[PDB]
């Protein structure tokens, strides 16, 4: 089977910069049957380049492709925000048909502080017996960021689950959710709850809090 | 227009069987080659099976990991392609896409999720997230469901900007996610904000209204 290798797996580029993604094949691939798919979050992969270098309808003209034998490449003449997505190379020259591991192409932008929002356990959850405190850190850059919790001033760390979104398509920012799960008893024993966000390259954190 | 409607997904116990169906419309189905592709968090994006047009010999091809257990077939008179799966294993879990190829042009369906697990279908608990400035952020917490996925919209999709729906995380063998929406204060609570949470595997839908505390 023809194994397709896409290195590196993550790549970043400034707006307007020329970008090139590579696809290495273990054995020769006929150029007519080497294609590239683009996938954005929440959507199926779309054929983006066919027959090594040809563009289907709807694909912007700044995209191009080249290569032969075992080495192929996709090129963006000028990186744009809507080009941040996953890209897979694919061959159907020899069966089994195979895909590359994919490359997440992201676009650089200006640093942004996260909008932080904290939410207490709803009464519907308290009726059932649990208590989840939610904290959203929305629209920040870069992706590196830290979050911490405090209960009545005491620093918390256990029972915390985090989830990151992909880079947004319009403002190129990231978002994160931090959920602290506790029992109804433990939540009722305390009153003050605090979620704060800190970027290691900064001192002033963004703090939100509430009282039960 | 070109359309591939997929069905037959859901949860199945290991060793069970299931048939994925794909109904094509908007082209000459008998001229197209049909393919099934799988995308999973642990096996990446992998081709599953292919069946060619009648004029091309109608030959089927299979990936090695499914050869013998999967059978791809097509009914041209019903413009449909099927993937019948026996002895399903945990490795077969993922989003299956039905695709059609005419000339070099390839079209993919939206995909349906197949989950092979011994765990039972569990509907989610949907909890509102109301706060306790010029813009406010509301949310919905979807906790304790199985299997994937759940879909979250806001105000039946009319609230599309400023929406962040986060990937599901695994907690106590169940899935949990949250969705946030940011709106101007002039719109809420003067006008209602409701999250629509759909979990197809349990045939559940919750329309949770975010009332102020």
């Amino acid at each position: 089977q023809i194994v397709l290798t896409q290195s590196p797996a993550i790549m970043s580029a400034f707006p307007g910069e020329r970008v090139t993604l590579t696809c290495s094949a273990s054995s020769s691939v006929r150029s007519s049957y080497l294609c590239w798919y683009q996938q954005k979050p929440g959507s199926s992969p779309k054929l983006w380049i066919y027959s090594t270098s040809k563009l289907p309808s709807g694909v912007p003209a700044r995209f191009s492709g080249s290569g032969s034998g075992t080495s192929y490449s996709l090129t963006i003449s000028s990186m744009e925000a809507e080009d941040a997505a996953s890209y897979f190379c694919h061959q159907w020259s020899s069966y089994p048909r195979t895909f590359g591991g994919g490359t997440k192409l992201e676009i650089k932008r200006a640093d942004a502080a996260p909008t932080v929002s904290i939410f207490p356990p709803s009464s519907e959850q308290l009726t059932s017996g649990g208590a989840s405190v939610v904290c959203f850190l929305n629209n920040f850059y870069p992706k590196d960021i830290n979050v911490k919790w405090k209960i009545d001033g005491s620093e918390r760390q256990n029972g915390v689950l985090n989830s990151w979104t992909d880079q947004d398509s319009k403002d190129s920012t990231y978002s994160m959710s931090s959920t602290l799960t506790l029992t109804k008893d433990e939540y009722e024993r305390h009153n003050s709850y605090t979620c704060e966000a800190t970027h290691k390259t900064s001192t002033s954190p963004i703090v939100k809090s509430f009282n039960r | 227009e070109v359309k591939l409607e997929e069905s037959g997904g859901g949860l199945v116990q290991p060793g069970g069987s299931m048939k994925l169906s794909c109904v094509a419309s908007g082209f000459i189905f008998s001229d197209a080659w049909m393919d099934w592709v799988r995308q999973s968090p642990e096996r990446g994006l992998e081709w599953v099976a292919e069946i060619r047009s009648k004029a091309n010999g109608l030959a089927p091809y299979y990936a090695e990991s499914v050869k013998g257990r999967f059978t791809i077939s097509r009914d041209d008179s019903k413009s449909s392609v099927y993937l019948q799966m026996n002895n399903l294993r945990s490795e077969d879990t993922g989003i299956y896409y039905c695709t059609s190829t005419l000339y070099y042009f390839d079209y993919w369906g939206q995909g349906t999720t197949l989950t092979v697990s011994s765990a039972k279908t569990t509907p989610p608990s949907v909890y509102p997230l109301a706060p306790g400035n010029s813009m406010v952020t509301l949310g919905c917490l979807v906790k304790g469901y199985f299997p994937e996925p759940v879909t979250v919209t806001w105000n039946s999709g009319s609230l599309s900007s400023g929406v962040h729906t986060f990937p599901a995380v695994l907690q106590s063998d169940l899935y949990t996610l949250s969705s946030s929406v940011t709106v101007p204060s002039s719109t809420w609570p003067s006008e209602t904000v409701t999250c629509n949470v759909a979990h197809p595997a349990s045939s559940t839908k919750v329309d949770k209204k975010i009332v102020p505390r």
